[PDB]
């Protein structure tokens, strides 16, 4: 497990803050709470500090909370698979392109960090080639949330990782409104981070409303536990982890490229006293 | 054509290595 995890092991105070533009219509969303990974748990309150919410509060779900996806709750011999932690307390960026089926996309840029005591989701949001009579423009959408699997995957080549799932937005007529979710994590610091085999997170929440809040808001509660690789499978990766491998190279110059970043690695490692070399 | 042999540590790093050194021999595998 990660250096970061003990960060996570107590209550941890939240921030959000996006700014947004859908079709032109500007908005700011605040949110504030706190967060207990240990638990999978996280509770906040959403407000609209520019007046009436442009878009349905339903869609903002993810880009506000599955936005901090490192409160989610890593059984414990997963823990080896848990980025998100990892990168902490520099933190990551992510982005997502989510695409509204027969409707508008959203493109979103945040970055999730520690600010002293408090982890703090920073979102920038843009909103192009909606319907003004649509879904989303047009507030079509119930107010709910179901449950969903986040997919998670290793993307090794810029050091973090992708997801990708579908969340199903019930429409005000009883159908359907797909929103296809693209999604890509990078750390912010140079430092080590636990890169995941696959696995997915198994999402739960509510939404509700302040009854003394004035403003346009969203109250949410939500369960997060990451899921899909056994304990069996989790001890063979930790025994795999540490083992030695030999590797049959063809070419005197192909092996001394081979050779060189290998021990530039196993330089790094030794630099750090091991400390961060297959980590439970 | 020559062969050698480099100890990597770990299944993560070995993957890695593998993977880009079995590419490699995609091309002069070629018959060529």
């Amino acid at each position: 497990m990660s250096k970061g995890e003990e960060l996570f092991t107590g209550v941890v105070p939240i921030l959000v803050e996006l700014d947004g533009d859908v079709n032109g219509h500007k908005f700011s969303v605040r949110g504030e709470g706190e967060g207990d990974a240990t638990n999978g748990k996280l509770t906040l309150k959403f407000i609209c500090t520019t007046g009436k919410l442009p878009v349905p509060w339903p869609t903002l779900v993810t880009t506000l909370t599955y936005g901090v996806q490192c409160f989610s709750r890593y059984p414990d011999h997963m823990k080896r698979h848990d980025f998100f932690k990892s990168a902490m307390p520099e933190g990551y960026v992510q982005e997502r392109t989510i695409s509204f089926k027969d409707d508008g996309t959203y493109k979103t840029r945040a970055e999730v960090k520690f600010e002293g005591d408090t982890l703090v989701n920073r979102i920038e949001l843009k909103g192009i080639d909606f319907k003004e009579d649509g879904n989303i423009l047009g507030h079509k959408l119930e107010y709910n949330f179901n449950s969903h699997n986040v997919y998670i995957t290793a993307d090794k080549q810029k050091n973090g990782i992708k997801a990708n799932f579908k969340i199903r937005h019930n429409v005000e007529d009883g159908s359907v409104q797909l929103a296809d979710h693209y999604q890509q994590n990078t750390p912010i610091g140079d430092g080590p981070v636990l890169l995941p085999d696959n696995h997915y997170l198994s999402t739960q929440s509510v939404l509700s409303k302040d009854p003394n809040e004035k403003r346009d808001h969203m109250v949410l509660l939500e369960f997060v536990t990451a899921a899909g690789i056994t304990h069996g499978m989790d001890e063979l990766y930790k025994k795999l982890g540490g083992e030695y491998f030999t590797l049959q190279i063809r070419g005197r110059e192909r092996f001394e490229e081979f050779r060189e970043k290998n021990e530039a690695l196993e330089l790094k490692d030794a630099q750090a006293g091991g400390t961060c070399f297959n980590a439970s | 054509l020559e062969y050698f042999t480099l100890q990597i540590r770990g299944r993560e790093r070995f993957e890695e290595f593998r993977e880009k050194n079995e590419a490699l021999e995609l091309k002069d595998a070629q018959a060529g």
